[PDB]
Order: structure tokens, then C-alpha cells, then sequence
């Protein structure tokens, strides 16, 4: 498959762009099972039309990550954490991760 | 003349008491490359004995006794200052030598109360306004700071002094860019995260010190500035320049190659070796920008420093206590590492999760014995009663905020390792459960949290009780009928009933049996969340539960069979699995021209196959059909096999007892016993050598 | 204007063809920070200006209407961008292989044609530069220096301030180097060589400090015209003390991001940080070999291309040994893995040292990694063997140019290991390395290593057979004196370029050996001893003839006769010897337990007595008549009292297959070696303990 | 316990004037018819020489340290300097290789 893919951000309320990007990390780590799949993305340009104290609340929405490369991957429910780190060089990298519900359990899809 | 050697040193030192610490390595321009300071004391040379004899006048308090009263006092002051700084003598006469870390700085400890105290107080002169608008600095209020780093600028020139004046030059230049970087972050990118638009500063704030800004460079204010500063003060002249952190950077490169080096030889250092440089240079340079108040939480490559010293420690300290000796070595050989107080603080702010988490791979801090563990508990009882206090209240600083959680994350991590008090660990729990934010740590996160706070506190009746409270309010909000929590980990709601049953196995809560028998069918989604607490109620209550709900669904049914309700199988369950593996291969079949891998997330089908294993589910019709899925080459059909279906992660994935039944089995075991050899051979990992010296021989 | 667009590049870059390789990291500097060219092409914007230039490229129609100037302006800006590598837009990226070709003369050691240019006519300034950078390169160091001087004076009225700015350079450096030199020459000097050699008068260095004082390379870019501050602003970063430290700090953030994603096992996509320290280190390796700038002066360029080299073996080892899991083996299925070519060979050659190659093969595998160009490696190793052989063969030698070549040449005889070669180029690599390289650098043990190692792959045909007995022939005859003795740093002596010559040659005798042996008297001592080390070597008659002179009546003839196959069963009298070795040794020991003199020798007679015990040649009750404290022989004759160890964790690595295999067929030591084993295996990583564990014990 | 701090004594052999003397900073040694297959590697520190001295060969090395006498003795040695001009500069370190005749194969001897 080709080494470079794209990714594509979309909200999990009107199935609205939010932005796209160029994926460049990926990493993946009565019975059970724990495992969680971290994605690491490159500049990214928000989208035109989507762009127009701290409660501890849970009061978000939800997104959706598409990985086009046709092989396509799908993660219904993803949570971004991003990190605030001020650099000496003044002069964007985007992490997020694979999140589950409690009864429709699906982590990642895989479409050849 | 004997009375004429402090002239000299005075004459050439004197500008240096000036600041609150140097460092030894930075004495070299003072004294403009005469002799050489080693990180640890001694002193060494390279046309009249200099240094020499001002050490001799302090082994002799005969020699010094005939200086004059102004002679008396410059030797007083200059013993003071080396005592404070750590010169200590010659290395042709040093003997034993042990440095400890002490930095008096009240941002390091984190007492955010007293530092407001603080701040509320009335001024006094200049260096206590630049403490002043460091201590603003570190607690989120940045507006103020400025406007304090900007006064201090503009009143130190008529204060006549000129350290203050180039230090709060740099200060404002890097808070500016810290407010700078700060306005970019939260427009583009806190609209997604923390799902809104924050904007702290005003436009009039930023308008003005974009264009106060402008032109000024880092560099060549050394330049433009009195020759005679010039003179006096070249060991601050490093600190004026953009490429900042450079030599420290490239020091430590040449000081990892030598250690990793060493590792790989196996040689034997004496006396000072790399490592203790390393450790005595990184406690030198956390030492002298801390107490000299300078705004470096604004880098992330201090943050880089610090984590590579503390994790090349780490892996050096794994070395010396994983190796071999000899006899040879043994003549030579015949010091461990062991974390203190100020180390976990270093690790706590300094690393991210995913720092620590590699750490514990390629190391074993278990083995590192923690000492000075009452400061610890006070560091962390102080977090937590910080991160509560702020958090259970109508307030939060949000750029504090930023700065601040990363740190409180770290801490409850690492806090792992350390033994606390009851008082202590409750205070700690209760500060994580209750008022911890939803955005940071979700409910799988929390959960993984506060079980790894459990390897040796044990549980207590209160943190039960506290468990208890978060399960109560956790029920009161799956009343309304759109909420659904996610995990990150796979691990739920139904997980602190297992690990309140795992310590207190006889338990019943008091409070989740009136939200249980205040029930009805139409109360759904509340129901279905009491499923999942089950054996935490009164068998009246339970029975009361499990009259409104069935096991009509294949979820229900796994449930059951997970809380223990459900031991041995019954009718009827059988039929929901193969009508679930029928309608697999109903959409399957259809797909095949699609062409849709759908490697989907569900484990159902391996535990499907688990239980075939273990004959509790045994029938003809399971094999009817078989998805597409590669694991039921394991419990369906061990002769068709394949290339591997997901075994080499499964033999870590699995428990004892599978691996145990796998060890008895009749013609996979050579396939396994290959693939085991080949990964312990081109590899390097505990799990697969365990395995194969336990279930496997 | 689409004629207009050029007008601005050439406007910012015309002085860049001033040079012979500019950086694509360094050019930057040259657009004032308006894009970003990234290290394998590609531009990111940072009016489109470099977008309208590539867009000319691929339309042959646009750029048809320009002018004869604007023309020969496009194909000078073309031709300079096809010299770099500077290829297009991100966004129209595609398919990308990169490849280095250094053309420098000093890069690829072609003295013979260095000199050769050397001695022709003079033509320009250019050309004296490069004359003295290989006059440098061949350490003739005076004569350097004096043409970098002479090249500064005429600069100014030559009108070309880059030749005068990096002769300034060069020539400071060249006087670090000579500085450094003498220094080491006249201390430590006296020891190593065995001589005080002292090439540069008290004239020259009396002269070049006088010069070379108060001469900062700092400010030298600022004491300049500002139309050259303004125009080469890119060679700003040469004139720093603290040069090559940047390049420093992103290596070292690149190797933690690399080894950051080797613990987690990521999946990095498209351009991985590897690829950026590769193609980083070529670059720079281009950008100074090119512009024949002297950093031969320099450990720190040497360390930062070690540095680089290691990283990409060991992540090269890890996406070889790496455990992979569906998606690696889906999108990774091919493996187009890492392998070595002539330049990476050339690259290990000179800028590692012998511990830094060993470090290596500790920690990889590069028997694994499959070298190409293997026709250039041949005719670079015949060329250094040549070179060798050519300087050594007469009554002369640089001795400046030798320490700066003699690492070199032992660092690529070293690695010519995994490279195939040759019968001819074996055959003179043999010879140069036998008869002509230096006793100082290389003994006998470690000439004996280093021409075994080269058998791994070429195996011995017959001529390096011969050469090896010329070889033979030629120590008998220095072994006539009576005050010779040669001594190994690795234990390997004389005796075992028979042993080499027989696993390939079982039936072989030499025409030479003979006339010497046979030539021989009871007074002809301390050539018999010699002669009974190579006794398989020579004819029946021979053999018969030589131990007709000498008998066995000492320990180290009775360990030879052993060792070379002459005893097969032992003899009476021989234990009579063990007896009187053993007895006098601990006849010595309860004297010494007074005095307290702990004696661990490195002599092993008494450990391979006891293995001599174990296969019941030596089986007696007064060998136990006595303990020489060892614990060593605990094993051989009391495997139960035993001792928390005597050598055993490092002698199940050193002991053979036999000797194992036995070990596992005993009744009580069993077990402990297994719980040894099992903690060496958990609390460490070294495949020979696994070996152990899975083959002998289980 | 040891010191970890020992002095080296470098001298001639057949003769036996001292040559010079350092501090020693690193030591790494690695390893029918038997047979020895073992190097010893001593790399010292800042030293000088001998004021008489300075106005093949064979060289002994003694390391003298205490354990609260503990004696090491090297009877052939080697030195094994290489000449690495570097930027800056203006005492280095020499490194020792320890030799092994072929009548009496001794390398190493301790003293307690």
C-alpha cells in the first residue's frame, strides 16, 4: 500500500469537515481486552466554514477519523489531546485517540 | 605579601554577589581561563600561586589572623560565598566528596497558597518585584506580569542597577513569547479541544506589545550595553542568545555516547564517572535558573534537558544492577542509585505519560528504592488539595490550567511507587474522583489511575467509602436518557465493583439499593447501568433488578456471565451465538465482491472460541458457518491453521490457564515452540522468554 | 509579468554559483525566510513565487516568449537546481530516490592522482586551492601552508572574497592542526614512536604563531564589505568556534524521536526521522568534501558521522528483528530494508575507530545487511593496499600522513570482512597486510585475527597459501638470533598460521621450512623452540630430525606436543610433571598466605588440567593430594563442595560444545547452573546465555 | 571497600627508571587442548613525565590502590595513542594494551 495517506476530521453531529491532514504516526497498543491506538497527524488546514475559567464538564461533542489510502480506515469515536508546549524557536502537530463505547464496542474499521 | 592574595580575587569576583547562585562551570570567565573548577569542588590548574593560597589560609586559622578588619571582611565574604556555592579546595588535596541538592526557590515546591500570600503583600524594593512578577508568572496571571516586568525595566535604570535591568529584559522577552504562542494555540486549535473560544488577553493587550516587540533581538544586548557591565558580568553574557541550551545539549550527547559506550564494553570507571558528571551538571543548571528566577517553563527544551538526564540516570542505574562481574572485576569492583524527593519532583514536572511509560519499558523503577517519602506525601497532598480547591469551585485559570494539569497528571502517575498515609491517600482519591477534569482523564484513564495507587496502600474503608460516593453520583447521572460514557481503555463503570470486591468481597452499598428499588420500565438506561452493578446490592434489590430485565440480548448475556451471575450455561444461549455467527456470514458473503476487510474492534468471536475450548459450549452447528475471522483456526479446526491468525500478541494477551491447556495439546505445540524461539531470539522482551521457561519447556 | 519572475531569484541567488555544493537547509538563508525547502526537495510555503518558476519547468510553451537573457538565466537557475536537488512543489510531490555521489578526489584516496595533479602547471586561484587542500590531504604540511598563505595574499587582488574567506578559514585550521601535531609529538610522542621525530623547524612554528596571533574565527564575517555580509549570508555559519553544533542538537533530537518510536513500536508514515538523519549526513558530507574545506582536523565531524552511521544500523537491526503484527506485514510486506553501499563503506572506514566497529557488532548484526558496489569496495582496498605496500616497501614515510592514514587502512582491512572479493585483490591485500603493514600498530595476534576474518567469505586458495609460507619462512630466519621473542596482545602467536593453513590444506608441507630445520645443531637454541610450534608444517623426515634434537622434558613442550597433535595418548612421566607443577605451587601458596599475595596469574595450566580430569585421561588420587586455592579446579575435583562461583558464568561462553554437553550429563551442579542461567537470561540481554539455555540444557 | 581511586606507575622494563605516572580512570577486560583467548584495555588520566626521562622497548605497569595494600601488576604493555586533532583546545589520556610473551603466558597479576 501506499507509504502516505490522508486523514479527514468530521463531527459526529452533522457529518461536517473539520479539517484534513497528512497522517504521520500511528501506534497501536468471562474474557477482556484493553488496547488503545494513538494517531499523530501533520500540518493540518481547518476548515473555512467550520472555524465560525474551565468547568470539569463532559459537555462535548463527538468526531469521526478517516484514513483514505482504495483502503479506507474508520474510527467512529475519537477524543483529540492536544498538549500546550511553548518552544524557543517561536516559528502545528495534531494527536488524537481511539475511544469506545459500552455497548456498540468498535475501535477500528478496516475497508479494502 | 600573605595579606595580598585576597586583593586579587576580590578585584576579579567581586561584581558576582550581585546574584542568588553561578555555576561552577560558569567560573571560568570570571577569573578568565587561569584555572579549572570540576562540577564537584576541586580545583585544578592550567605565573604565581593564585588559588592555592587563599585554600591554605583556611586549613591555617593562624595564617589569616593577622589580616586587618577590611582583610578579615573580603575573606569572610569570599568563604561565605564559595560555602554557598560548593568550592571546597584543590584536587591534588580533595578527599571524600558528597554534593547534595538543595534549591530555595518557592516556585519549585509548588506552594501556590503561600506565594498568593505572597503577591497580597506589600512591596519592599526591586528584587521583591522581580520575585513578584516571577511568582505571577508561574500562577497563570500573565497580564500582570508583564506590567510588573515592564516597571521593573523601566524604574531599574534610576535604581542604578544593571543585572536586574538585563535579566528582566529576557524575563519580558520570554513571557512575551509565551503569551505570543499562547494567543496562537488557543485561537486554532482550542476550539476542538477544549470545545470552545477562549480569548484571555484583549486585542489592546496584544496590540501593544507587538509593536513594543518589535526589533528587539535576544542577541547583542550584551553588545549594546556598558563596556564596564561587559567586563564584570561575561558569565551572564551566555545567557543573550537565541541558540540557547546549545553547549548543555551537545555536552550530554558526548557524555550518553560514553556511558552507552561503557554499557556496551562492559568497562569499569573509577572514581568520577560520566554519570555522576551528568547528574552534577543537571543539578548545577536546575539549580541556577531556578533560583535566580528566570521564566524557563516557557521551553520545552529545559523539559528535553531534564527528561534525557533523568532517563539516561535511570537506564545506567538498570545497568550497574543488571550485570556480570568477573574476578579481575571483583578486585577492582569488590554506590546504588535510589530516588529522593527533588528527583520525583524533576520526574513528575518535567515528563509526559508517554515518557514514563517508556521508561518502565526499557527500565524497572519497582527495584529503585524512593526515600524521603513524607516530603513526597506533602508534594502530593498539596497537589491534590490544590487541584480540589480549584476545581470545586465557580473558577479556573485556564492558561494555569495548561501549565498545571500536565504537571498534577504526572505526579498522580508517578505517585505510584511511593507509600502514603490513610489521610493522604483519601484526600488523594477523593481529589481524583470527584473534581479531576472529564477533558484529561476519562473514566478508563481514571480507573488505570487510581488501581495503580493501590500496588502498596492496600484499600482502606474510606477510599471504599469515596468509591462508593463517585458510583452514587456516577447512577444519579445515567438518570437521563442521552448520556453514554467512553473509554479510551476499555475499562467502565463496572470496574470499580470488581475492585471494591477484590479487598472487600462481602460488600452491599447502602445508597445504589433506593435508586435500584425506585425503578420502573419505562427508567431505562438506568437499568442497564445497574446491570452492571450487580453484585454491589442487597439480593433483595438484586432480584428486584433482574425481574425488569432479561437476558435478551447477547451484551446482557456476556454481562451475566462476567458478574458471575450465570455459572453454568443454560438453554437457549447457544441460539443467540450461532444466530449472531449466522448473520456474520450473512453479511460476509455479500461483501466478498464489496471486498470490506472489517477488522472490526469486538472480541466476541475469540471468546467465542475460547469457551469451545473449554467444552462448556460443544455442538455441531458452531462450525456450520465460521466467519472471517483467522482465530477460529485455534478452537474450530487446530490441524487447517494458517501463517498465524493473531497468536504471537495472544500468548501475551492470554492468561495462565489457556496457555497451560495450549502446552497440552498435540501438534501445534512444534508450531508454537518455533515461533517462541525465533521471537526470543531476534527480539528483546520479558513476556516471551517468560512463557517459554514456565508453560512451556 | 510571467517574463518577470526570474528576475527576482536571480536578484537573491546569482552569488550561489560561486561555489561547487550549497545545503537545500541552507538555503534559507539566501530567500530571507520566505519558504521552506525540505532536506529531499520539496518547497512549503512559509504572490507565488517559486510556484510560477517550477510551473515554467513542466510547460515548455510558457517559457518559449522569454528573451535570450531571461533564457540563459532559467537554463543557469535550472542547471544549479539540477546540481543540488531542489526538484518541486509538496503539493506536486511524487515519487522521491535520492542518491550522493561526492566528486572530490580526497574523498575516494587516489594519492597517485592527487599527486599527479600536484605536480602539473598551475593554472588560477581555483586551481591552488584545490592543490593545497591535496597537499594538506597528503601531509606535506608546509608546503600547505605556504600556498594557503600565498593564495590569501593574492585573493584580494584577484578580486574573489569567498576564496579569500575560506583560505582564512582553512588556514586557521591547518594551524590548529600543526599546533596540535608538535604537541603530541614531543609528549607521549617519545614513548609511542620510540623517537623524538619532530618534521616542522623551530622556523615555521616560530613564524606561524607570530602570525596566528589575535586571530578569532569569530567576527572574520563581520570584518568584511557589507555587499558580501549581504550576498553570502549561507557561509555566515563557518566563522563560529562552536562549529557543527547545530547539526549536533538535531541528531540528538532525531535519535530520541527514533529510539522513542523503536520502544513503542509506532508506525512511522512517508518521510521517517531515519531518512531525514540520512539524508542529512549526506548532505553535509557533500557540502564539506565538495567545497575542499580541511575538517580531517576535526574529531567532532568524525563523531557526528559515527553518531549518524550507528543510529541508522541499529534502526536498520530493529525493522529487521522488529515483532510484527497484521498491519506491519500488510503495508511492510516486501521489506525494501536498509543496505550498505560503496559510500557507506567508505564512510565506516574512515570515521570509525576499531571499539566503535566492535560496539557495533555487539549491538547488530551486520553479517544480515547485504552490501552492494562490491567491484568499487575491491578496487578501493586494493588501492589502500597498494598505497601501503608502496610506502613500506622503500626507505621512506610520511610520518604526518601516516597517523593521519593508518587508522583509515585499519578500519577498512577491519571491515573488508562482509565484502567478497577477488583472487588477485585478495592476494595483494594479503601481502600488504603480512609483509608490509607496521609492527606498532598491528602484533602478531592481531594480524592473525584480522587475516582470519578476511577467510570468511574468499576462503584460501592456493596463492595466499604461499604467501603465508613466505610469511612462515621469514620469521623462522628472525627467530636465528638468540635475543628475539615475540609477544601477542591476544594470545594468538606464531603457531597458528599452521592451524589455518591446515583447516584449508590438512595435507601440506613447505620446500622451505626443511633446508632451515635441517640445517640445525644443539646450539641452535630459540629456533628449535620455534620450529617445534610448527612441526605439522614440514616433512616426516624433517619432523623426525627436529624431535630427535629436543624432547619433551618441559611443561610447555609436553602442552605443544598436545596441542599440534603429537601426543594422541598420553604418556608415563607426564603426570609426574603435573605432580611437580601442582606441588610447587602450593609449596609457594602457604608461604605466601603469611604475606598475604592474593596471585591471580593469567596462566590457565590448572583449569585445563581439571578439564584434562573430566574426560578421565588424568584420573589419580594425588592430584588430589593437593588445592592450589583456585577455584577454578572445585569443577575438576569436588563438584560438591563447590562456592558461589569459581569462573563458571564466563566459561559456559568460553568452554566448547563437549564440555557443555558433558556438563549437562552430571548429578547436583545441574541445578544450579540452571538457576544461574535462568538469572543471567532474565536480568540481562546476550544471545550466547540463550544459546546455552536452549541447546545444551533444557 | 576499595577507594576507587587508584595511582598508576608506568616504568621501563629492562632497566626499570619510571617513565610517568596518572590516575587510573578505565579498566575493561574481555574474554581438551584448551586455549586463552582475553585483552586488557587501561585507558589513565592527566599525567606527566619524568623530568630525568624526558632527556623495540618493553614497559611495565604498576596500580597501586587500598581497600580499608591491594597490588596490580602489568609486566608487558603496550601503549596504544592515536594522534585526533580537534576543534578548540588549547592533559588527554594514553591507553594501554596488555602484551603476553609466549614463554610465560602471564598478563595480569593482583596482589593482596
Amino acid at each position: 500500500i501506499q507509504d502516505t495517506a490522508d486523514v479527514y476530521f468530521k463531527r459526529k453531529s452533522d457529518g461536517k469537515l473539520v479539517f484534513t491532514a497528512e497522517a504521520q504516526t500511528a501506534s497501536f497498543s468471562i474474557l477482556k481486552s484493553e488496547k488503545e491506538i494513538n494517531l499523530t497527524v501533520k500540518n493540518a488546514f481547518f476548515d473555512l466554514e467550520w472555524l465560525a475559567a474551565i468547568k470539569a464538564s463532559k459537555f462535548s461533542e463527538r468526531y469521526e477519523v478517516e484514513y483514505r489510502t482504495d483502503i479506507y480506515i474508520q474510527f467512529p469515536n475519537v477524543s483529540p489531546s492536544g498538549e500546550f508546549e511553548m518552544s524557543l524557536e517561536n516559528g502545528p502537530e495534531i494527536k488524537f485517540e481511539a475511544l469506545a463505547d459500552t455497548d456498540t464496542d468498535e475501535m477500528a474499521v478496516v475497508i479494502e | 605579601k600573605d595579606d595580598e592574595v585576597i586583593d586579587y580575587i576580590y578585584g576579579k569576583i567581586s561584581p558576582l554577589f550581585a546574584l542568588q547562585y553561578i555555576r561552577k562551570i560558569d567560573l571560568k570567565h570570571v577569573f578568565e581561563y587561569d584555572y579549572h573548577f570540576e562540577v564537584n569542588g576541586t580545583v585544578v590548574r592550567h605565573g604565581f600561586g593564585y588559588m592555592e593560597r587563599f585554600f591554605e589560609l583556611k586549613e591555617s586559622c593562624d595564617e589569616r589572623s593577622k589580616l586587618s578588619k577590611k582583610q578579615y571582611e573580603r575573606f569572610n565574604a569570599l568563604f561565605n560565598f564559595f560555602e554557598k556555592n560548593g568550592v571546597i579546595c584543590m584536587a591534588k588535596d580533595a578527599g571524600t566528596l558528597n554534593t547534595s541538592i538543595e534549591i530555595n526557590s518557592l516556585a519549585y515546591h509548588g506552594k501556590y497558597d503561600v506565594m498568593k500570600k505572597f503577591i497580597e503583600e506589600q512591596s519592599v524594593s526591586i528584587e521583591d518585584d522581580y520575585k513578584k512578577a516571577f511568582f505571577l508568572a508561574c500562577l497563570g496571571r500573565w497580564e500582570e506580569s508583564y506590567d510588573l516586568y515592564s516597571n521593573i525595566i523601566l524604574n531599574s535604570i534610576d535604581e542604578s542597577n544593571g543585572c536586574v535591568y538585563y535579566l528582566s529584559q529576557i524575563n519580558r522577552y520570554r513571557i512575551y513569547q509565551s503569551i505570543t504562542q499562547a494567543v496562537t494555540q488557543f485561537n486554532g486549535l482550542g476550539l476542538l479541544t477544549f470545545g470552545r473560544h477562549y480569548k484571555p488577553f484583549t486585542d489592546e493587550f496584544l496590540a501593544r506589545i507587538e509593536r513594543e516587540m518589535t526589533n528587539f533581538n535576544i542577541d547583542d544586548l550584551f553588545n549594546g550595553m556598558p563596556f564596564e557591565f561587559q567586563k564584570k558580568y561575561k558569565i551572564l553574557e551566555f545567557l543573550s542568545d537565541n541558540q540557547f541550551l546549545y553547549d548543555d545539549t551537545v555536552k550530554l550527547f558526548e557524555l550518553t555516547n560514553k556511558v552507552r559506550s561503557e554499557m556496551s564494553e562492559g568497562s569499569y570507571s573509577f572514581g568520577m564517572s560520566s554519570d555522576i558528571v551528568v547528574l552534577l551538571r543537571l543539578y548545577d543548571n536546575l539549580r541556577f535558573l531556578y533560583e535566580n528566577c528566570l521564566w524557563s517553563v516557557s521551553f520545552h527544551e529545559f523539559h528535553q534537558y531534564i527528561r534525557n538526564s533523568m532517563s539516561l540516570l535511570i537506564e545506567k542505574a538498570e545497568y550497574e544492577r543488571t550485570r556480570d562481574i568477573d574476578e579481575l572485576g571483583f578486585s577492582f569492583f569488590g554506590s546504588g542509585f535510589f530516588m529522593e524527593y527533588y528527583d520525583f519532583v524533576n520526574i513528575s514536572r518535567h515528563f509526559k505519560i508517554d515518557d514514563i511509560k517508556n521508561l518502565e519499558r526499557s527500565c524497572s523503577i519497582d527495584k529503585i528504592r524512593f526515600g524521603e517519602q513524607e516530603k513526597i506525601e506533602e508534594y502530593l497532598v498539596g497537589i491534590a488539595e490544590e487541584i480540589t480547591k480549584q476545581f470545586s469551585a465557580n473558577g479556573m485559570n485556564v492558561v494555569f490550567y495548561t501549565q498545571f494539569i500536565s504537571e498534577a497528571k504526572a505526579a498522580l502517575y508517578f505517585a505510584k511507587y511511593v507509600k502514603l498515609s490513610e489521610e493522604g491517600l483519601g484526600k488523594i482519591v477523593k481529589a481524583l474522583l470527584f473534581y479531576f477534569p472529564e477533558r484529561d482523564l476519562d473514566i478508563g484513564k481514571r480507573y488505570v489511575w487510581l488501581e495503580r495507587l493501590t500496588k502498596c496502600n492496600e484499600l482502606p474503608k474510606s477510599i471504599i467509602s469515596i468509591i462508593d460516593d463517585f458510583l452514587v453520583l456516577q447512577a444519579e447521572k445515567h438518570i437521563d436518557q442521552n448520556y453514554s460514557e467512553v473509554s479510551s481503555n476499555g475499562l467502565y463503570s463496572r470496574d470499580y465493583g470488581a475492585l471494591i470486591k477484590h479487598f472487600e468481597k462481602n460488600f452491599i452499598s447502602k445508597r445504589l439499593s433506593e435508586i435500584t428499588l425506585c425503578l420502573t420500565q419505562d427508567k431505562q438506561k438506568q437499568i442497564d447501568f445497574l446491570f452492571k452493578l450487580l453484585p454491589l446490592l442487597s439480593t433483595n434489590a438484586k432480584s428486584h433488578l433482574l425481574s425488569f430485565k432479561s437476558v435478551e440480548n447477547i451484551n446482557d448475556l456476556m454481562n451475566g456471565i462476567r458478574i458471575g451471575l450465570i455459572d453454568e450455561f443454560t438453554p437457549e444461549h447457544e441460539e443467540l451465538i450461532i444466530e449472531y455467527l449466522e448473520t456474520r456470514k450473512v453479511n460476509y458473503i455479500v461483501e466478498k465482491e464489496k471486498g470490506i476487510q472489517t477488522f472490526s474492534s469486538n472480541d466476541y468471536m475469540s471468546t467465542f472460541g475460547i469457551w469451545y475450548f473449554l467444552e462448556e459450549i460443544n455442538n455441531s452447528k458452531m462450525e456450520e458457518f465460521i466467519g472471517m475471522d483467522d482465530q477460529y483456526d485455534f478452537f474450530v479446526d487446530p490441524e487447517n491453521f494458517d501463517y498465524k491468525k493473531f497468536i504471537p500478541s495472544w500468548l501475551k494477551n492470554y492468561n495462565d490457564k489457556l496457555l497451560g491447556k495450549i502446552a497440552g495439546n498435540k501438534h501445534m505445540k512444534h508450531h508454537v515452540i518455533e515461533v517462541l524461539k525465533e521471537r526470543v531470539k531476534n527480539s528483546n522482551d520479558k513476556r516471551y522468554l517468560e512463557i517459554l521457561m514456565n508453560y512451556f519447556i
